[PDB]
């Protein structure tokens, strides 16, 4: 909510 | 018809721009100049409207 | 100390987390998953970050302030 | 150490930081990389959250000023 | 129901993350947190008791336990108000 | 009659005029300049008799 993340879909 | 279809707008973050001028600006740090003093004191809650 | 807990000392907050700081926008993948590592003896986890990193070297760009400073000092 | 901590933090466009708080923001990033690594996962990209480094370049502005006024005044 | 067994490990967080999806980094720390504070609830139930063990076997027999949490400190205590601030003066 | 009908003065504090000259000098806060420490040292007490 107040540190936002994101991550590779499919590509890992 | 566009109040009712354009529910955001693309702005970026008023302290990234005051930091690049901060950066551009050609003046110490301590003196005074109005341009950095002037932008300062601004908000961007009504950019939709607009 | 024994004070603290018979009156209504300690209970407070911290001061550290009244500060403010964190980060935005952060990107995360998978860890190598291999193990093989010179210090055989620790366990399989530790074993998989270290492949995934490299070992580690010269013992001062990573902070560890407790010898930054005294590397400092005696430089 | 720093030598890719260094590269995981994404480069700002502002000023160049103070060290009384890179040192915490970099620490605090380094204790976050040794952590999810041990849940299996790693960064490879962080943005600073400007809007906090921009309190953060005010203090060393009314700081300094500090330092330098009880200089003014031969108190 | 005893966590002190083999069986179970502080080690049952490495795959946790590894193959499912993460989001937002604030809710996994709460959770871990939360499993760490169920944790440490199950350790101090039998902690207490062994240190009951203990002690009974140590000193005279009968032994009682009392949760003195702060509403109980409403109940009879002694003030040194003055001396309060207990330390050493030269 | 003027003295007698004239309860109150319309004047502006003096800090903010303070604030205001620190941020229109061009020099630097470190120098000495002998118009704003003048101001400096200055109160408005008696305005209403002026």
């Amino acid at each position: 909510s107040a540190t936002g993340g994101q991550a590779i879909r499919n590509v890992g | 018809l566009d109040r009712a279809f354009l529910d955001g707008v693309g702005f970026t973050p008023l302290a990234e721009k005051q930091q690049q001028l901060q950066l551009q600006l050609k003046t110490n740090i301590l003196t005074a100049n109005l341009i950095r003093s002037a932008i300062n004191g601004m908000n961007t809650e009504s950019n939709l409207e607009v | 100390v024994v004070m603290g807990i018979l009156n209504g000392k300690l209970e407070a907050p911290t001061v550290l987390e009244r500060l403010n700081m964190g980060f935005k926008y952060v990107v995360m993948s998978d860890l190598k998953q291999d193990d093989y590592s010179p210090y055989s003896c620790q366990g399989l986890q530790y074993r998989r970050m270290l492949v995934h990193w490299g070992l580690n070297d010269s013992r001062i760009t990573s902070f560890d302030p407790k010898g930054k400073l005294q590397h400092l000092l005696a430089k | 150490n720093d030598a890719l901590m260094d590269s995981i933090i994404q480069h700002r466009r502002g000023p160049p930081l103070p060290i009384i708080d890179r040192t915490l923001n970099r620490l605090l990033l380094h204790t976050y990389m040794l952590m999810f690594g041990l849940m299996g996962k790693s960064i490879d990209s962080t943005k600073i959250d400007p809007t906090l480094s921009w309190r953060a370049i005010l203090e060393s502005n009314d700081q300094r000023i500090a330092q330098l006024s009880e200089l003014l005044t031969a108190v | 129901v005893s966590p002190f067994l083999d069986s179970t490990p502080f080690t049952t967080l490495h795959n946790s993350l590894y193959g499912q999806q993460i989001h937002s980094i604030d809710d996994e720390l709460a959770q871990i947190c939360k499993l760490e504070y169920e944790l440490q609830t199950q350790i101090a139930d039998e902690q207490i008791t062994a240190l009951k063990h203990f002690l009974t076997i140590r000193t005279g027999s009968p032994q009682e336990i009392q949760y003195v949490d702060k509403e109980w400190m409403k109940s009879n205590q002694h003030v040194p108000s003055f001396l309060g601030d207990v330390k050493l003066m030269f």
